[PDB]
């Protein structure tokens, strides 16, 4: 939950799981870039975000 | 193993500690320890059981970490403790039985099961920490090779074996010398008879020795001599040695004459009691002698008199009896006990799923046959359940 | 409870760690427990004991906290929080006492005392912290109905009872075929005799057989089963079924044939040990089955011959034994048990006061009636007072 | 012997929770403890042995301190705390025989060895830290002169006695009329015996009576009463009094009548049970008192009748038996019991190295010897040997 | 159990309290819950087991929620509503049926279908509210570890057992004295005959006793004691104890004589009426001792003198009866009675699918094996299926 | 015990040193250790049990100090000082008959009764002083 996770600070367990690639679900009201690139979806860059 | 234990440990401090209206300062700790232990553990996928009746068990961990409160824990934040304390209970038990229920005659010291393999990597030695209970003291102990030591109370030593010995015997079995033991856990019941009463027996002694091997260095050993073996005190029919007919016998129970036991270690004898009863120290022993006489009483009254003739029949037998009773003792091995329930958890482990018999254990983990051959291989294997055993004790 | 067993931890705690010279971050999160123990307990009145000849006590908490600006712990230090520690003590003994001393047939496993009653609000269980005992632990499991665990060493499961069974006798009692019994405490003493030594059997056997229902279901136990039974190996004179007459018995002691220990719990099966003698292991049972033949030699020598004759008079009678002992087990429920000293703590507070006779447990207290009739409500009351007792035993003892 | 404890403990703290992995905020604490025994213990030279065969050791403290910037602990922190913690372990170890093997006589609870007496000083208080063992806590309430208690299943404390008397005897030792016990660590079996079977009798009932003063007040006493005594059950042959002759004694085993067993303190009935078998509580007590009966069967058959003539001879001899059995006491006195292991150790050690015998102990530690005569003095320096002990089986 | 009971009480609601024309304000809080309840079914399958004969069923919940800004509710807010209503209340029969076909040993209190098992979680605990009903809130208590009870009308408590004892008797069957009685469901009928007429008993009384054993503890029970057991007052052919012969019965029915009924807890007299009939009250008791007594009338007209002859034969035979209806009772454990439908539910529903026999419970559901051998396993699982039972019951 | 016979021997030194027309200069250090022993013990409740026949007594110290600035000490410093030296001579004596007949089997070296025991704690080591007898 983003909200929990922005209230406490507490970064321990999304960071691990960042840098371990461990699937996850970020649950929260998001802003989201609407990308129609082939290209960019090709080059993967959604998960460079 | 360590691995394992911390988790259960954790687990069990969870339980213990984690409870409404305490303190946050009163489980910082704890709750770091399990946070880290979440950690390390989400994201792993683990597989228990498929051997005998225990189901295959797929467990994947996808837990938050606990919170924090101001002051104190409400009934909330125990809930969702217990959740995950619920869950991870769960998975430890299941390992830990898994565990229980294989042995190896190669490398029977090292984990079995698929699960604890996997918790003995690198990755996991994150959730190792502290290691207070006296079989994890001594695992680590063994791992290092240090002088381990188990305190029993009432050790199970003694292979389960009730025999007897004719020194002096013939096919009327009415004339008869010689001793009859019962062996069984921590204790010893020897009685020497003679059927004469050592009528013709030089200087009127006859001479009884009874020798007991243990299959383990016992130290530190606390033991009751009791002049008399009430087991051997009374009439009774035995069979033959080789079953073929039954004899009698009819005992009266004479005070044991020069009462001797020597607690002796590789040969060497390390302690000796001379006609001392009660409450003796064996410090350090692998050997028992216990060397007693009949003396027949150079005076008697007409009563006495009666019953010891010159010679035959002689329808009253004369008996010197010895009960040896290893109240607690230390074995840098493990062993059976009346106070633990080590044994017991695993054979009711291995009985329950319908464990098929090993390479390595008797069959229905008996354990006269276990400690009859107490192999080093053995030794590891057993080490190595009852070290489980206990951390599963922890929380079932 | 839980807020009792917290005050008495943290009193033990107090205890063995606020010693003299101590560092400050060895008793840190210590402190603050004791404190948060003050404060919560403080400006609170208390009454404990209006039963029996337990006096009637009145406790006042006004105290001041502990230090905090300490690195290390000095004398009169150590000696302030002593003081404290010392009243705090007394009102938990006093507690425990009068929390031991009170049954109820309704909740027995609610608290009976005012004082626990009154430590039973949620003021108080800020009070609460670790509860790592053994009772405590089973108390919490037991309150959210998990599974619970009691492991007992020589555990007092069986009521006592020495008694016998004919199932051939007359008059004179010359020709005697039955069973002997003494069920004690963690020990099962059977023997069967014969005086004819099954000479006119069906094929020389005569089959024993001893039922022992346990009224509770004993897990994971370890049981010493060994051939022969020691009290029923000698002369006796005993008293009749009737009590009118006595009757003479004169063993001669024969290995048990076909010996068979089963163990069952519902009727049920669970183990089965044959010919095997030594250390058993009894997983789950509350039912035990020992079945044992006395078997007529077939070949004897003179003496054993001159033993049993054809016909009567059987002046020599032919008994085979059996001894069962639970070194230990795991019971659901409280028990009485040669390692713990519950049973006593509570009988020894009871009997030192007079505590009139309740609704609910023995005349007295005594192991044999409760074990008999373990009821529900017995098993309820019998496990607070056990849980007081082992609180009470962490200061007082 | 706080300070002692504390350093034991430190040490054993060390090697269960520094260990590879662990979190540094699981050792915090711990390591900040440890680096205070460290600054505390250096620069100080101690001594231990020169007792018997026991080595005289120098010991000097110049240890650096742990590191405290970890997060979690790995192999070179694990190895650096363990030469310390090997060296401290040995110390101590050292420190603890040392003062097992000494005594005295006018203050034994204080210590005897030089390196104890060293640690006694103030500057040593620093190390002092959780004294939660049942053996420290009791030696701390016994330092504030509070009340003890130590809880021990199966105490040791009968000394062995195995005894009769005669109260009604001839040369001939045909009808004889007495008791015979035996009182051996926890267990109390006695058997009055009628060689008439009070036929001649007030009543046809004999009085039989049995007074076993224990050495010290137990408390919170559960005890097992059962109305035979195995042990004088069966025919034996009994010396004389005087060793004189060899009487034949018969048992026939009847029920005991009338059975009452009071438990006394400094004289006074504490608690009292008639006609109670099973398990019974001995609250608060230093005595007990026997006293239970053989009545005459009224009725008997042919057979019992046969058993039981007239007059003499007497052949079969009426026997009413009783066994008392403490499974579980409280006792404000170090006392030896099954399930411990300081007498064993302290006997161990004396042993082991040949400490010659001193004014205080019975040669040999013999638990009978000690108990028999169990002064204060033998209290205050066993309950000093057994904390040394159990001090040092926190490590060894 | 308490979110599948608070789905049926909510789909109850629905069905009684949504209903045309009704004030929105009527259904506002019963509106809310249905919208909650929908809310946390959405977007989760559930399967109903295909156990016996019972199909496999998936289930879907894909709903959209009730309106809630009606004054009055209309025919389309009715019929929109029954539509979803319908298929909750499927849904909710079929895991109530499955629930109610499963048993366990190792834990039978737990739930058993996967449906329910899968309800149990957190995410539907949002669906729980008002528990009202005695079954539930039963349940509710004891997992609180509460002191709650069951009333029942008629309790069906007894095992049928018709029997009887002859204390006297032979293998003509002419002489004979005993008991004849029929423990059947909340009534006991019991007759002691006497052939003689107690002509040779000491004092002309013959004394008569029946205990019944209670399985479970039943308090504040109203109970109906009557001087007669009609059951055992005409002629009767009786088979044999072994079924080898017949024998015949004549009663004369005579007044029971020193009527003494009690009932015990423990072995202890809870409740004593003496000559007392009509309604008694037992307020809390698990044993019933029913003693009464046949007293030859010292005074006899001709006609009742011709009846007992001083000797054989005897043709009439002298018979006192006493009736025991236990008309109300409390318990805390389940059982049947005249008024629930539990018993009868979970029967039906068994034989309905062909469920075979489990581990647990008797073939067929039989309420005497049941309550004969009441085991705790038995009592969970009986628990568990009879609050399904009446979960289901509130719907079908 | 130290501090039980110092406060004895204080009080013996305070009879016998201090008498009317002596010179200060031979009571100077006296009258200090007096003094000490007055603030040590102002304030503090001692009670002498009642084993036996003792009667229980129960002790205050409210008492002022001993006055310097006599070059001989005259009349009426004799007489303050030897009310206060009355009063702590029967505490002196009470206390030692309580503690003449108590006895422990164990630890029968340390002070038993409770006035003694009082006065073992480090806040009275300041009336020790001479012991040497
Ligand atoms: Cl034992
Ligand atoms: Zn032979
Ligand atoms: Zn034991
Ligand atoms: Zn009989
Ligand atoms: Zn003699
Ligand atoms: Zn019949």
């Amino acid at each position: 939950n983003l909200e929990e996770l922005m209230r406490t600070g507490d970064y321990a367990q999304i960071t691990n799981m960042l840098l371990n690639n461990q699937p996850v679900a970020l649950v929260g009201a998001l802003p989201f870039i609407t990308d129609s690139s082939v290209i960019s979806l090709v080059a993967k860059l959604d998960a460079t975000v | 193993m360590d691995v394992l234990y911390s988790l259960s440990k954790t687990l069990k401090d969870a339980r213990d500690k984690i409870v409404e209206g305490t303190l946050y300062s009163n489980v910082s700790d704890l709750i770091q320890q399990f946070n880290q232990m979440i950690i390390t553990m989400n994201g792993n996928e683990f597989q228990t059981g498929g051997i005998g009746n225990l189901p295959i068990r797929n467990w994947n961990f996808d837990f938050g970490l606990l919170g924090t409160t101001l002051l104190n824990l409400d009934a909330n934040y125990v809930e969702t403790a217990r959740n995950t304390i619920d869950y991870f209970v769960d998975f430890v038990d299941n390992v830990c039985m898994d565990e229980m229920v294989r042995e190896s005659q190669r490398n029977g010291i090292a984990p079995q099961s698929d699960s604890l393999r996997k918790l003995s990597g690198i990755k996991f030695k994150r959730i190792n920490f502290d290691n207070s209970s006296e079989y994890i003291e001594n695992w680590n102990l063994q791992n290092r090779r240090q002088r381990t030591g188990f305190t029993f109370h009432k050790p199970n030593i003694f292979p389960y074996s009730a025999s007897f010995t004719l020194n002096r015997s013939q096919p009327a079995h009415d004339n008869l010398m010689g001793t009859m033991w019962l062996n069984a856990g921590s204790e010893i019941q020897v009685a020497g008879f003679d059927y004469s009463c050592a009528i013709n027996a030089p200087a009127n002694i006859q001479q009884f020795e009874h020798i007991v091997q243990l299959r383990r260095v016992l130290t530190t050993a606390t033991i009751t001599l009791l002049p008399d073996a009430e087991r051997f005190s009374f009439p009774r029919v035995i069979n033959s040695a080789d079953g073929a007919t039954t004899w009698y016998f009819n005992p009266v129970i004479l005070r044991p004459n020069n009462v001797e036991v020597e607690f002796l270690l590789n040969g060497q004898i390390i302690n000796t009691y001379q006609a001392r009863f009660g409450t003796i120290i064996a410090r350090n022993f692998d050997t028992i002698r216990l060397s007693f006489q009949l003396m027949r009483p150079p005076n008697m009254t007409p009563a006495v008199a009666a019953l010891f003739p010159n010679a035959q029949p002689f329808e009253h037998h004369a008996t010197v009896g010895l009960t040896l009773r290893i109240e607690s003792a230390v074995c840098e091995s493990v062993l059976a006990d009346a106070s633990k329930t080590m044994l017991a958890n695993v054979t009711s482990v291995r009985q329950e799923y319908a464990i098929p018999v090993g390479p390595v254990f008797p069959p229905g983990m008996n354990w006269t046959d276990l400690i009859t051959n107490y192999s080093p291989s053995r030794e590891d294997n057993l080490q190595r359940v009852f070290t489980v055993a206990s951390i599963r004790s922890m929380l079932v």
